[PDB]
């Protein structure tokens, strides 16, 4: 039999290079990445570990790899790195939250580190792996939203679609997660975290538009089109302050899910104030929040809006 | 530890140098090349921007020292008005140059006198010399 | 390798770290006796302060260089004065961040780099979207009070930081025009 | 060897201990360091391996097919029955990382309990598989095997029932 040649690399090494790898790090000499993809560099052993079962344990770790590296090179696209005013502003709302995230890990992989480099506490392949198996639950998790909210349609052309897409992955998944059980109450805090900080740029042009009177929007993110907005008010429905007619629909066009109880009240305070002028939403949210009750919490939001509506219709 | 000198050739001292020669030739600033105790080229560069400052203040200090002499033609007594106030200026200056923690960190002590350095060479160009 | 870099974020370049002004900070890319694995981080981090040079030599360049003196908008004036004020403010805490770090590595003599990336994170994101506000100032030539606005449509930011980081200066330069009609009313 | 075996009874199986559908993590080899009978003792052993590399392949597909909310929920609870069976592979090691002399049997003693939680927890995974209990006859599959009687099989099984009784507390909160 014929000996192939092998790097002979320690232990210790190799879970230093698993920690700059979760965290985000190219270029490592294990885990080699060619296309997008990391894979297990062909080429390690170690004195205490067998070729094949090393590859098993390594290639496992470089899946998670692999999602970490996604979302990474995402955050990067967005992240102002790289048309002319085009603020996107739900997918800026969320790589910003992803990011949030991406800090909070980078620092628990940070302390694992610390402790590796100055003590005489044993660390080795098993210990850390297990150590970090909450984290290892949050990936996959975060991984599937992204997955279905921003990979549905690989082409992904329409900017309402995307929007609206984003925010109904979101609305949707949570109550998927909801009812699961009581026992980590890890992977919903995560989801609805990420909820709060990607709706936020919605819920500042619905306030803008029900006390201003003015819908505002870029790239037609909002899903209330004011596609005939522009040359109606010469004609004092020709009312088209909201021309919804081109705004939602049930197949042209799309509508989040979670304000279809609330979207009728909206666009008519809409309209009111408007006509009124020619003679806090995301802070009032949060604030009732912070006192299986997910569309009880959802039903807290709505008498914000049921006030506005009542006072300035009327 | 080296740093102490730093904070004095705010004031004007002898450790690093401003020589009123060609420049290089004679003209020059103490520096370490080539062989050096802990002094890699970058803290070189950050010293010489303080020496930036230290010259201004040598040269102002100078500017507004020279008293009228009771006979300064020259200048009007407008002119000699105009120097004693700056005097007052470069005295408070001094003075914070001494408040100065004679214990602070080398970085830490330029990111502190970095408002104050421009504040000084705007208010020398201010002035010609 | 660890003083080194607190030196060449502060804004004064090493050997190691070889300022080119097309390539703003570059690592030399070969060292035997570093694996390449820290590399990439090392430049990822260059990148904050090859913004924090730019940055300073942009404001060295149009403030306090000159007693006042074809001066117009883009060149000079008022206005393109206050945005510099700002700038430099709004950088302050990356100062102070940066100050602190030293004083930790005085307090342990083995801090890895990675724990340099996790406090210095958060500027990893406000420095480059600060970049595109005077990016456009600088090409369109905008002048005078026109930078006023340019920032305030960069105001509508989906990155809470950077909407108030943004929002202080335009505060500053409100100042200004607050003052010049303080006069002409 | 005693981290090749202490990995393998954990889920990367290796060369030593080659994974096969028909059955799983059989090391079939003569080896000259091995003792010849210390397979017949890895064989024994070998049996545990194979039921945990099996169990979160079934958490991982759920948390036409099964689907449901309940098996969002008997699912997570396989997860702690099977924390204590991760913590015991975790110390096997550590003893084994200094004492250089502690063999194979003390794998078998530390790692003999847990032959009677897994077998029996394997047939009630089987039968919400082969029969689709997806709706809430799922509480029904995990109270006719709790009464049980082996002792240590009688305690996880309660595990995982009352963690479906939280589930079942949630739904019927909200309605009444």
């Amino acid at each position: 039999y014929v000996p192939d040649d092998r790097v002979l690399v320690t232990e210790t090494q190799v879970i230093r290079e698993t920690l700059w790898l979760l965290s985000g790090v190219k270029k490592l000499f294990i885990f080699q990445l060619i296309d997008g993809k990391v894979t297990v560099r062909n080429n390690i052993i170690v004195t205490h570990l067998t070729h094949s079962c090393l590859r098993s344990v390594l290639e496992q770790i470089a899946a998670y790899g692999q999602v970490v590296f996604r979302l990474q090179e995402f955050i990067d696209e967005v992240m102002g790195h790289s048309s002319t005013e085009a603020p996107f502003r739900t997918y800026q709302a969320f790589m910003w939250a992803l990011y949030k995230y991406f800090i909070s890990f980078k620092e628990e992989l940070a302390e694992i580190e610390k402790c590796i480099i100055n003590n005489d506490t044993t660390i080795t392949l098993a210990i850390v792996v297990d150590k970090l198996a909450p984290r290892l639950s949050q990936l996959k998790v975060l991984h599937k939203v992204f997955s279905t909210g921003v990979a549905e349609v690989p082409p992904d052309t329409r900017n309402v679609v995307r929007a609206s897409h984003l925010l109904n992955t979101l609305y949707k998944a949570i109550l998927e997660y909801d009812n699961v059980g009581e026992a980590s109450e890890q992977t919903v805090s995560l989801l609805f975290s990420l909820w709060v900080e990607t709706v936020r740029p919605y819920l500042q042009t619905v306030d803008e538009w029900i006390v201003h009177g003015h819908l505002w929007d870029g790239a037609r993110e909002f899903i209330i089109q004011r596609n005939k907005n522009v040359p109606v008010n010469h004609r004092d429905n020709a009312s088209a302050s909201s021309g919804s007619d081109q705004g939602p629909s049930s197949r042209q066009h799309t509508m989040v899910s979670f304000l279809k109880p609330v979207l009728k009240q909206i666009i008519m305070a809409g309209k009111s104030m408007q006509l009124l002028k020619n003679l806090e939403l995301d802070d009032v949210h949060d604030p009732l929040l912070a006192i299986t009750f997910e569309l009880t919490l959802r039903s807290c939001l709505y008498p914000h809006i049921d006030k506005q509506y009542l006072d300035c219709c009327g | 530890e080296l740093v102490k000198d730093v904070l004095n050739v705010l004031i004007g001292v002898v450790s690093a140098t401003f020589s009123l020669c060609q420049p290089a030739q004679a003209f020059v600033v103490k520096r370490g090349v080539h062989v050096s105790g802990a002094s890699p080229e970058s803290i070189s560069s950050l010293l010489s921007e303080v020496a930036e400052y230290g010259t201004c203040y040598t040269r102002l200090s100078h500017f507004s020292l020279q008293p009228v002499l009771d006979s300064l033609y020259s200048k009007g007594l407008v002119f000699q008005a105009f120097t004693s106030g700056l005097r007052r200026y470069l005295q408070y200056y001094r003075a914070c140059v001494l408040s100065t923690p004679p214990t602070l960190s080398l970085l830490t002590i330029g990111f502190l006198f970095k408002k104050l350095g421009r504040q000084l060479r705007y208010l020398a160009e201010l002035c010609g010399v | 390798m660890i003083h080194e870099l607190l030196l060449a974020l502060s804004g004064y370049p090493g050997s190691i770290f070889t300022w080119n002004k097309r390539s703003g900070l570059q690592v030399s890319q070969d060292f035997p006796f570093l694996h390449p694995s820290e590399t990439s981080v090392l430049n990822r981090l260059c990148r904050l302060g090859t913004d924090y040079i730019r940055f300073t030599e942009f404001i060295e360049q149009y403030t306090g260089h000159v007693q006042q003196q074809q001066g117009q908008g883009g060149l000079h004036g008022i206005y393109l004065r206050a945005f510099c004020t700002g700038l430099d403010s709004v950088l302050q805490p990356y100062r102070q961040a940066l100050l602190d770090l030293e004083q930790e590595f005085l307090g342990d003599p083995h801090l890895s780099i990675s724990h340099v990336n996790y406090f210095l994170d958060q500027f990893q994101l406000l420095f480059p979207s600060v970049m595109v506000v005077v990016e456009q100032i600088k090409s369109q030539k905008i002048h005078g009070c026109q930078i006023l606005e340019t920032v305030y449509k960069h105001s509508c930011g989906g990155l809470p930081p950077v909407r108030s980081a943004l929002e202080k200066i335009l505060a500053v330069c409100h100042g200004v025009m607050y003052k010049q009609l303080s006069a002409w009313m």
